[PDB]
């Protein structure tokens, strides 16, 4: 089971953005999360996402994005990977995609997207983990006991972005 | 009881409660509780008679404050502080 993040041009999400994502202030940055897995029972949700100036994900930050599934930022929004009649390229990858604006918080010309997935269970009782929450799902209830479950099996990811002031 | 009022009083090798110390983000890796930034956990640890071993007997839990999205939850997390020990 294999897993990545990349970042495209545009809500099309369909050209991976080359080199270093560049981004400035009120441009919107695309977010693509990818799994290859046998085992179709296996799953997974965007646990947290945020900005860092720092390489290392176990630095703390106060741009948070997505916290525990549910969106913290006003400007994210989900995308359906899953929708029929549309057809997304790879089929043997599952996905899930969301955007958000970029916010000018820090003063450097480099940043770094961390994001943490955690896996969950597509079918009942087929794995020894917590079933899939989507974020509307959590933002209405979601409880310690199943957060403190869900991290016991997580992955992070990292991306570097140029950040470009403009007028 | 092995218990705080008796172990940490009488040090000894022997089963008893050990007082500890964990910092959420510095010890456990536990990124997502803001608030307490640690707490005092203790364990167990020392000889025992006759092949038991020396574990938790009695726990408790602790209030935490963690974040879905914007939203701020206050919730008692089971099983967080040891309080007392026993050989078995």
């Amino acid at each position: 089971a294999t897993f990545n993040m990349e970042l495209y041009n545009t809500d099309l999400f369909l050209v991976p953005s080359p080199g270093v994502f560049s981004v400035a202030e009120n441009e919107h940055v695309y977010v693509e999360v990818s799994v290859t897995k046998a085992d179709q029972d296996l799953g997974f949700a965007i646990q947290t996402c945020f900005l860092s100036p720092y390489s290392n994900p176990d630095r703390m930050s106060d741009y948070t994005i997505i916290e525990n599934i549910c969106p913290k930022d006003d400007s994210v929004k989900f995308y359906s990977s899953k929708r029929v009649h549309f057809p997304i390229p790879h089929a043997e990858v599952d996905k899930k995609r969301f955007s958000f604006l970029f916010k000018s918080v820090f003063n450097t010309s480099l940043l770094f997207l961390h994001c943490e997935l955690t896996l969950c269970s597509r079918k009942k009782g087929s794995l020894k983990l917590p079933r899939c929450v989507t974020p509307d799902d959590a933002c209405t209830s979601l409880d310690a006991t199943m957060i403190w479950t869900m991290m016991q099996n997580k992955k992070t990811f990292t991306k570097p972005l140029a950040v470009v002031l403009q007028h | 009881a092995l218990d705080a009022a008796y172990c940490f009083r009488n040090v000894q090798d022997n089963c008893c409660l050990r007082p500890l110390y964990i910092d959420f983000r510095k010890d456990l890796g536990w990124k997502w509780i803001h608030e307490p930034k640690g707490y005092n956990a203790n364990f167990c640890a020392g000889a025992c008679p006759y092949s038991p071993r020396c574990r938790s007997q009695d726990l408790e839990p602790l209030t935490i404050v963690y974040y879905v999205g914007r939203k701020p939850k206050v919730e008692q997390l089971s099983n967080m502080i040891v309080k007392s020990c026993k050989c078995s």
